[PDB]
């Protein structure tokens, strides 16, 4: 895996004020033996906190370990809405690669705490042991247009939000993990993973 | 001047999607102005 | 005539605002090439 995140270098920049301070969290999967980590099928959830009735346009970039081998969908999507974006009446995830790209937007500010979408991931069989496949997720962006976190109306109120979940909600180059994972495989942009320990 | 562009900020993105989305959940429910009208009173 | 009927269709609804995600998705995995390139390739219009 590489670190296609981005700086975050909207206006404002700096998030610690906003009023909603939404956290997405990344499954955290560990393994004890190759042997039950090999051909396993990992539900990779990505799940929103502290955000109930506050957001509704929604963007963002994920990624995975190459060695991974993402199961689609029943329509080929590799990835699947959650509970949070049951009232988001628009949602779609794009392919990407060794990853894809989740976007959400809703009538009101109908966003919700819980899962936002979920990936199917599956370990290779050459499994190994002290292996870890890392998920991030990113922040891009570029003059044609940005990923995002923000409300209904895009208010000062919902760029501030957003600036918290790209800056500080996840983990990136500059705010990295800790996790013993993350660090044993210079991801520490990174912000989930699937994992196996050493004997 | 962008076509695609909704809210007219040099910039297509989800922003515009949920502009319509919203605008719709308004005149189907009994709104009369123009998207433009409508956009601008926010 | 209408601003905001992107798929041509006479009327502004879901399908419209569908179709702006929809593009943002896909640009933002790289594609380049334009709305009414990509409305046409999807056979939107
Ligand atoms: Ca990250
Ligand atoms: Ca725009
Ligand atoms: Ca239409």
């Amino acid at each position: 895996l590489t670190d296609r995140g981005m700086t975050y270098d909207l206006d404002p920049k700096d998030g610690s004020s906003a009023a909603t301070k939404p956290v997405l969290e990344v499954t955290k999967k560990v393994f004890d033996t190759a042997a039950d980590a090999a051909g396993q099928t990992v539900t990779v959830e990505f799940k929103v906190s502290g955000a109930e009735g506050k957001y509704a346009t929604t963007g963002y970039h994920i990624y995975w370990d190459e060695r991974l081998e993402v199961v689609a969908t029943k329509t080929g999507a590799y990835a699947k809405k959650g509970a949070a974006l049951e009232d988001s009446s628009l949602a779609k995830a794009e392919n990407n690669g060794n990853g894809v790209f989740v976007a959400s937007g809703a009538d009101d500010d109908f966003g919700a705490d819980g899962v936002m979408w979920t990936v199917e991931l599956k370990v290779p069989a050459d499994a190994k042991a002290g292996d870890v496949y890392p998920i991030d997720v990113a922040y891009q962006w570029d003059p044609s247009k940005g990923d995002l976190f923000t409300d209904n109306k895009d208010s000062a109120q919902g760029k501030l939000m957003q600036a918290y979940f790209f800056t500080q909600g996840i983990k990136s180059s500059s705010n990295p993990s800790t996790d013993e994972y993350l660090v044993k495989a210079n991801a520490t942009y990174a912000d989930g993973y699937i994992a196996i320990k050493a004997g | 001047d962008l076509f695609g562009d909704i809210n007219g900020d040099g910039i297509i993105d989800g922003r515009d999607a949920t502009v319509l989305l919203t605008y719709y959940a308004k005149t189907s429910t009994g709104y009369k102005g123009s998207l433009m009208k409508f956009m601008e009173e926010q």
